[PDB]
């Protein structure tokens, strides 16, 4: 698991960075509106990891 | 053999009650379950379980390329291979079920930029893992076997799961969501 | 800031950046053709589910 | 929550079903007896003396 681990990390570090050079907007409001879309997703790994 | 003479199978050959195989047919009759929350319909989770293979092939080819078996370790890092490939798939499908009733996109639309958005994470997560997990591929002093018998079975999974995820996942998408 | 991926600068990531920010570009459409022609995969699937 | 279930009517079924399922499963595994044991533990010791 030392990697189901890493992509939960590293799914929600980049997906900010990735709408800021698309939106680019200040560090913080893109992290909330990046956490929008990837809410429900940690649901069916969550329930399907398990 | 003569009357009177019967048998019984003891310890390494009894166990032991019970015990199924059924347990994996409940558990991927859940796994639908939990994915027709995520995405709205009964009809789309096929997208994200037709996966599973995509992940296994490569797994199974490295262990049998290697000359190892069908250990317990093999098992589980199959396991791990079935769910880190089925996580990335879950997000691709996200994404796109998602930026096209957000933004209200086309019938084909960006299924494509899912994949361009979630390329740069599923190839630096995969690159990570298969980098972390290279000694225990060879490694051979203690646990010589014990942990090699970890690493192939994730090698060889995480090579097939996303260098045919890219391409097969949105295959599934667009298949099946005009499907229905 | 929007529209930024670095494409060329002062260290090694000048090279890679503009080297990733090629390599996405040219298999990225690749599904392209691949999505009008299900068929050529689909059942390249059973090849590899069997 | 009775309005984001009519949001969601998926969910509804999924969260019925995998009560019924995972619940209805534990009728498979479940000791059926009659009246739940009620009776105060005894103990006897016997003997015999020829």
């Amino acid at each position: 698991a030392i990697g189901l681990l890493v992509d939960d990390a590293i799914v929600v570090v980049e997906n900010v960075e990735r709408v800021m050079a698309e939106e680019g907007l200040p560090p913080k409001e893109a992290t909330r509106k990046s956490m929008g879309q990837i809410q429900g997703a940690l649901v069916g790994i969550a329930m399907v990891l398990s | 053999l003569p009357t009177g003479v019967g048998y019984d199978w003891t310890g390494m050959s009894y166990q032991e009650r019970s015990g199924a195989p059924s347990l994996y047919a409940i558990s991927l009759i859940v796994v639908f379950l939990c994915l027709a929350a995520l995405y709205e319909s009964w009809s789309i989770p096929f997208s994200v379980m037709l996966v599973v293979p995509l992940g296994v092939i490569g797994a199974l080819l490295a262990a049998t390329f290697r000359g190892l078996t069908n250990d317990v370790y093999f098992q589980v890092g199959l396991l791990t291979t079935i769910g880190l490939s089925a996580k990335n798939a879950i997000l691709i499908v996200e994404f796109a079920k998602d930026l096209m009733d957000k933004e209200g996109k086309g019938l084909i639309e960006a299924t494509l930029d899912a994949v361009r958005m979630r390329l740069r994470p599923i190839l630096m997560t995969s690159l990570a893992f298969i980098l972390g997990v290279m000694p225990l591929v060879i490694s051979t002093g203690a646990g010589s076997g014990a942990q090699n018998a970890v690493g192939t079975g994730v090698m060889g999974g995480m090579v097939t799961a996303t260098v045919l995820a890219i391409f097969f996942v949105p295959v599934f998408f667009v298949v099946v969501r005009r499907r229905f | 800031a929007k529209g930024d991926h670095g494409e060329g600068k002062k260290g090694f990531f000048g090279w890679f950046n503009r080297m990733f920010e090629k390599s996405t570009h040219h298999y990225t459409d690749s599904v392209g053709g691949i999505l009008r022609s299900t068929g050529r995969y689909l059942v390249l699937y059973l090849i590899i589910v069997v | 929550m009775p309005n984001f279930f009519i949001d969601r009517p998926i969910f509804a079924w999924v969260i019925a079903i995998i009560i019924m399922l995972a619940g209805g499963l534990a009728i498979l595994k479940l000791p059926v007896a009659q009246y739940p044991t009620i009776a105060p533990p005894a103990v006897t010791i016997s003997a015999s003396y020829p």
